């Protein structure tokens, strides 16, 4: 039907259409088959420039190596926009699509209708949405327990980096998130918690600082390198020459007034550097002691730096729009654009400003302040790809210890999750839900999918996968009966048996369960086409 | 059968894009590909290194025996041979010390490895091994530590420093190169003792300016510095003593045009008449203010006018061209002038002090020369280098480089920390991790000790560059440490090490007498990046590639 | 989502393998793409048929109205067109009449099997449903017989068998074409009180002698044969000896030589000397008894010598080459003698009567004529064509090997009784069949039905060749079967045609009984293998 109206054109139908998307599964399921779990295999990425990128994320994996086929593109999306919202969950995501499509493809090959296949799995979706209330534990917010947020910071930790990173990055984590938590329980992720790169001794020097760190420093010798008591400025005007729209000549006549006209540069900027005088002597007692610092977001002239540098004011020129946004959360002032109006309530406070630089570079350290509503965690790495690596494991770790916060659940991870649905599902009578005729294994593809992930875990550590379940099937057998409600795990150390609730493993709410509804919805999408086709001008 | 099915589902990804996993002996080619440089730095550490002839696509070549230099300029394709590439180039930028040391064991642990995979042992526990490893090698380097410094100024204390540097990098004669950093060191110190006052130096303080022609006995230390400029009006050589005065300025020694449109207007003939010798009456009044101070020498920072220039030599003024940033900064630190943008009146306690200005021939070109006296010192002194051949100026330069780079090792820690040299604090490390490995159980007692084993190629080295037959030099130098009970109690067998020239046997006559030790600051990280370049390259079992 | 995965079966069979299964829609394909060669075929139906030129690729240049004679020549690259090609053939070599009835009908039954397959009829069911619609095809042709002959032998009985096979072919020669053929067949047959137990009758009996030049009137029958063939030696007596014995040698005349190669050998010069009366003698022996019989003419096949010819000159013997071996013993049929490869003597029993040989020419070549008057032939013919282009010829040939193949077609069998024509039987089919489809109940009915509607290309077809309204003297003709007399309705190709209405018996438009059976058998077997593929497999080149 195709090769008589277009006279080139490629068709799959009926057959090759379902072989592609099952094939194109199982073999972008191999590449990040390995990469899932604690001991799982490292993947650097290397292009024709010639540089180095080293993380885990399959996000980073998809993301950054082109792709021809047209399943894996949409896996790609699955698995980037799951992770790009919720920061965690995605290799999840691909391997219930790699294997939900393998283990409804034997059936298809039975003679079972796509259409009431995967009416299976919807039906089944929402018994996992009923189990999770179920499932989950309430969790009061107001003990503060530090040692509940140590144990969800290392469960992503450790799985990207080893135990000497995750001991010493942990607590930098903690830290920052304990901050987060306030009277108004406002969650506010991007603007303050940041990462900066900095070439730096090692890796393992990574330190934690409650203010904001910047990026630049003091241009002039002679202006002051370390100030005890710095009271910030923010102020958003261009301290630099204008170019004043369509002004044009400055028609001179005569030579000496040539240079009087010249002379005009200065008084613009200088009517805005009194100001700054002007504020200065409101604030002049104690001057030995305490100081005064200027964070521009545009340029500063080099010739009004002079200025500063007499009354041993630090500037600080072309900041980001994002610190101009954290100055008053860290310091406690209050922002200001024009010059006209001042005061000394707007003006910040901090204990400690200092600067140390390396190489060309130089850095301004900000601390030991009063009530930091924010705070920062500067990243120390050798090479760029330990930056990319430290990138990418502090990018999921915080998202993820972060939703707990947001909800008053958290959900045990290690296999029991995906355990627990198995026997709902396969134990559950059939006569309270609505689903009837072909829709036997439906439910049974679904449930039997769900326990290729905790396996895959056994599979990097190279133990049998299928005797390491023998004893978790007969724990839980003996757990109804014996009137304990426990949750097992799966530990790869030893290979047996575990509990997460006191080793500390754990995983989020909106992980799994956006997991597994992405998911559905690609591998069910996925099944429903029977044809392929490629036809456009180009 | 006549073609195989060529890797169905391949069209997952691009045909450029290749995966390499752990099988298939690929991290053995690894480990290969390392061996293929790694020989070539072989050749090149010790002080009977051989230099190395780089020749880029552009042509610009140079000569060198150091690897953190020689790997920039190389286009690698293999990924763990880069990280060796950027992990001394961590070396040199932090420390600037050590490098070719830290390729030296970072190949040799993925050598030792070569046999640990082989045996069956997990990567897991292999990085395990080499960490608990590096914590007992940190914690007995500064066990093991004798002697200190004590003195930021001293000149018999700076060639025990000095000289063990350098000997690495164009070792040549002892005294001639040492003499001219050891000298140079002690003008830009801040000494201030019995002050309280903390110390500071800077890397970019001391620069060598290479200038071609003489030889290596005729060079000599510079109080202040020097370029290769051409006084515009005239030539002085300024045997006038009482102290003369400097004036430095940024902006140009011109009339400050309007930076919007600036051009003439003139409605009647009265102005015509007047506007040029207004321009001649405006400069000159200025200058009257400049001249009054008795200022001799203005440096300029961008082109200056021909109008200006006209008055400055007529008053005797020298000026010189600096137009760039850094070359401009760098003097003010000589003569501690504080420059102002203004063409107004310098301020007195702003301008400089510089005694005398000469102009005289050394490489053919001119030079201008800014040499100070005992009397009110400077700092950012420089190092008259001379030389026949530019690719041998380029190498000793970085040796000073390295040698600067060996001063700021004193100035962070506590002090000097000096450890004993060639091939001794490498050999005694030897016994105390083999030692440390008897004492833990497990099956990582192997990873400890193929630690210390590729420990051995430093003195396995110094003992195939010198010349000598390495299987009869190194078990000679075990019996040293193989020892017990005798006499002396003052026990010093530590300073045995190789030796590259004269008796046989080879035990040194101790590192003592001959003055020759080793920084602890060097010896910390190089022992830590150089265990992290083996330790990303061992964890990573599957690499993917694009495009080759 | 730039390049597909390549179909990762690519493994297995190579790229120059295509395969074109169902469900995809191969009946869709295939029933098509036929339609263009169907129309071919159907234009050429009917006595106002196109002819159509096929030049194939050594370029020999064919003209004929038939299909046999134009699939042959054309190289199809579709498989499911060849089905229908050879069984077309089948009908050539067997029958020789039916080709294209056979092609009207095959292609139709898988044109108008669309709306089955495409309402969702099983196709194993429709396989079901023709077989058993063919065999009450079958069943039900002995009745509608009207026309049982008996006799065979006389001329004017086969103007109700030739005139409508030659009326199909070239409509406007009817009555010479047909005089020469049926001349043809009454000295073919033997003058008898009652031949009976099955005669013998072949195609190859009688022979077309396409001669260039002259009106298609002019023609005119040759018990004989004529050859294009150059006499040698003396000219005839045309009326003197009044009738001539002729031998039949297979060997040429000369002396015996053997197989094995040999050569003269000669000890002495004595031998030298009589060796060259001593080849003269030798034939002289040999040849001397020949001419006491009095055999006036030697058919030697290879070549003859000139010393055989020199002695025959003079006692002037007729001879001739003949080197084909196929047309040699059509010569001996004639003359009523055997092959004699033995040189040995004429013997009375063993030779042969002919009366006279006379040369001249007919289209300006000299030929030689054996035509004889009052003498005993048996199962030899020729008719001698005259006209204008040797391509118009070529179908005059064909025409009449189709003519002859018929006679063939009655002979053979113990009965090849007729059938009323000119679009008659085939509309009463479809009212036998209508009928037939509501006495059995069940799902196959729809093929019943759908069997009968293919049969209606047949007067539709006549009509649309003679520039009539389709939609009017179809429905009309329906009409008049409503009700001996209703049988006798046709298709009427005239002016006055408005009325459709024409009795057959005032021109005796008759077809036969076993040619439209095996015609609908295999037309029915080749739809039968089209509708039951499914899958078709190709390869490169
Ligand atoms: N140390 C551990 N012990 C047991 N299970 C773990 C451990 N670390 C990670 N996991 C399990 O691995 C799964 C994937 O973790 P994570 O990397 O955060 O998500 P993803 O692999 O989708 O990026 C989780 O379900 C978690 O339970
Ligand atoms: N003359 C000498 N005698 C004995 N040992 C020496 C001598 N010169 C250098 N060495 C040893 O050779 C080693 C070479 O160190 P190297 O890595 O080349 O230093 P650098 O970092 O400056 O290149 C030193 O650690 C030192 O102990
Ligand atoms: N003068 C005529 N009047 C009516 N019908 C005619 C006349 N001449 C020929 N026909 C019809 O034309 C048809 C041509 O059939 P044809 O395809 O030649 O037969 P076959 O398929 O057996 O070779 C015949 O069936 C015949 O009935
Ligand atoms: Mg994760
Ligand atoms: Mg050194
Ligand atoms: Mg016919």
């Amino acid at each position: 039907s195709l090769q008589l109206l277009n006279p080139k054109a490629e068709s799959l139908r009926r057959d090759a259409a379902l072989k592609v998307n099952v094939t194109s599964a199982e073999g972008l399921q191999s590449v990040l088959e390995t990469n899932l779990g604690p001991k799982g295999t490292l993947k650097m990425l290397v292009d024709g420039a010639g540089n180095i990128k080293l993380t885990k994320d399959g996000k980073v994996l998809l993301t950054e190596m082109q792709i021809q086929s047209p399943t894996a593109v949409l896996i790609a999306r699955a698995a980037a926009a799951q992770d790009e919202i919720t920061g965690d969950g995605t290799t999840t995501v691909v391997c219930l699509v790699g294997e939900l499509l393998r283990q409804a493809h034997r059936f298809i090959q039975e003679g079972v209708h796509p259409r009431i296949i995967t009416d299976g799995f919807e039906i089944a979706r929402k018994e996992s949405m009923k189990f999770l209330d179920e499932f989950k534990i309430s969790k009061t917010n107001l003990s503060n327990d530090r040692e509940f947020l140590l144990q969800v910071a290392r469960s992503s930790l450790l799985t990207k980096v080893d135990a000497d990173l995750t001991e010493v990055l942990t607590p930098i984590v903690t830290d920052a998130v304990l901050s987060v938590y306030d009277a108004q329980a406002d969650n506010l992720d991007l603007h303050m918690v940041e990462i900066m790169q900095m070439q730096h001794l090692s890796p393992k020097d990574t330190t934690f600082i409650k203010g904001l760190v910047l990026d630049h420093g003091g241009r002039h010798p002679d202006m002051p390198t370390r100030v005890k008591n710095a009271y910030v400025l923010i102020l958003n005007v261009s301290l630099e020459y204008e170019k004043t729209e369509v002004n044009s000549g400055f028609f001179y006549s005569s030579a000496d007034q040539r240079d009087k006209l010249a002379a005009s540069e200065r008084k613009f900027v200088d009517a805005k550097l009194k100001k700054i005088i002007d504020l200065k002597n409101e604030v002049c007692g104690m001057d030995p002691d305490k100081g005064f610092v200027i964070i521009n977001q545009k340029g500063i002239d080099p010739m009004s730096l002079d200025v500063f540098a007499k009354h041993n004011i630090l500037a600080l020129r072309r900041a980001k729009r994002r610190n101009m946004e954290r100055l008053q959360l860290v310091t406690g002032g209050e922002a200001q654009n024009s010059v006209e109006d001042l005061s000394p309530q707007i003006l910040g406070f901090s204990g400690l400003v200092y600067q140390e630089t390396i190489g060309e570079e130089k850095f301004t350290y900000v601390t030991e302040n009063t009530d930091p509503k924010s705070c920062t965690i500067l990243i120390k790495g050798s090479t760029h790809y330990a930056l990319a690596q430290t990138k990418d494991a502090v990018r999921d770790g915080l998202r993820a210890v972060a939703n707990v916060l947001k909800d008053k659940n958290i959900i045990p991870g290690a296999g029991a999750f995906y355990i627990a649905l198995s026997r709902y599902l396969r134990s559950a009578n059939m006569n309270k839900l609505g689903a009837k005729g072909k829709t036997k294994t439906g439910i049974e593809a679904f449930a039997e999918a769900l326990l290729v992930i905790p396996k895959t875990l056994v599979k990097n550590s190279g133990f049998d996968p299928l005797d390491v379940l023998a004893m978790v099937e007969d724990e839980l057998d003996d757990a109804q009966d014996s009137d304990e409600t426990r949750y097992v795990g799966v530990d790869l150390n030893i290979g047996d048996s575990c509990d997460p609730t006191i080793e500390g493993i754990w995983d989020s709410y909106r992980v799994l369960r956006n997991a597994i509804t992405g998911a559905t919805g690609i591998a069910s999408n996925l099944l429903l086409c029977d044809e392929l086709l490629r036809a456009g001008r180009s | 059968s006549l073609r195989l099915p060529q890797n169905p589902n391949a069209g997952l990804f691009k045909q450029g894009y290749n995966s390499y996993s752990n099988a298939d002996g690929q991290i053995i080619k690894s480990i290969a590909a390392i061996r293929e440089l790694h020989q070539m730095c072989l050749t090149s550490m010790g002080p009977c290194g051989r230099n190395k002839i780089i020749v880029n696509h552009l042509g610009k070549i140079i000569i060198t025996n150091d690897a953190a230099t020689m790997l920039r300029e190389l286009d690698i394709v293999h990924p763990a041979v880069k990280v060796l590439v950027m992990a001394t180039e961590q070396q040199k930028i932090d420390m600037g010390d050590g490098t070719n040391l830290v390729m030296i064991l970072a190949g040799e642990l993925l050598n030792v490895s070569e046999k640990l995979i082989s045996m069956g042992l997990s990567a897991v526990e292999i990085i395990q091994g080499y960490n608990m490893a590096r914590k007992f090698t940190l914690k007995e380097l500064d066990e093991m530590v004798v002697g200190e410094i004590t003195d930021k100024n001293d000149k018999n204390e700076l060639l025990k420093m000095i000289k063990p540097v350098i000997s690495s990098k164009k070792y040549g004669s002892e005294d001639i190169l040492s003499e001219l950093v050891s000298e140079a060191v002690s003008h830009v110190l801040p000494v201030a003792q019995q002050a309280g006052e903390i110390p500071y130096f800077n890397v970019d303080s001391i620069r060598v300016v290479k200038i071609m022609g003489g030889s290596l006995s005729n060079s000599t230390v510079i109080k202040g510095m020097v370029f290769n400029r051409e006084p515009e009006g005239h030539v002085k050589s300024l045997s006038e003593d009482k102290k003369h005065k400097v004036a430095v300025f940024t902006c140009p020694l011109d009339i400050a045009n309007t930076e919007t449109k600036g051009t003439v207007l003139l409605h009647n003939a009265q102005e015509m008449l007047d506007f040029s010798k207004g321009e001649e009456k405006q400069i000159d009044a200025m200058m009257k203010e400049i001249a009054d101070m008795g200022v001799e020498c203005i440096v300029a920072g961008a082109g200056v006018g021909e109008l200006a220039l006209h008055y400055l030599n007529r008053y005797g003024i020298l000026v010189l061209k600096v137009p760039s940033k850094f070359e401009l900064r760098r003097l003010c630190r000589v003569c501690g002038a504080t420059p102002l943008p203004r063409l107004g009146a310098p301020t007195p306690e702003e301008l400089g002090l510089v005694e005398t200005v000469k102009t005289m021939e050394i490489g053919g070109d001119r030079v201008t020369v800014f040499k100070q006296e005992q009397g009110e010192i400077s700092r950012t002194s420089t190092i008259i280098l001379r030389g026949a051949t530019q690719n041998n100026l380029d190498d000793i330069e970085r040796a000073i480089d390295d040698g600067v780079a060996a001063v700021k090792g004193l100035m962070k820690p506590s002090g000097g920390k000096l450890l004993p040299g060639a091939g001794a604090t490498e050999i005694e490390l030897i016994s105390r991790i083999t030692k440390y490995g008897e004492r833990t159980p497990g099956l990582l007692q192997l990873a400890i000790k193929q630690f210390a084993v590729a420990f051995e190629v430093v003195p396995r080295t110094l003992a195939e560059t010198a010349g000598l037959d390495v299987n009869e030099v190194l078990p000679n130098l075990y019996a040293a440490h193989n020892v017990t009970e005798p006499g002396a109690v003052k026990t010093d067998h530590l300073y045995k090490g190789v030796d590259i020239d004269g008796e046989s046997d080879e035990g040194v006559k101790d590192i003592r007498e001959e003055n020759i030790y080793d920084m602890l600051a060097t010896k910390k990280f190089a022992i830590n990046v150089a265990t992290e370049a083996a330790t990303t390259v061992l964890s990573i079992d599957q690499i993917i590639m694009a495009k080759k």
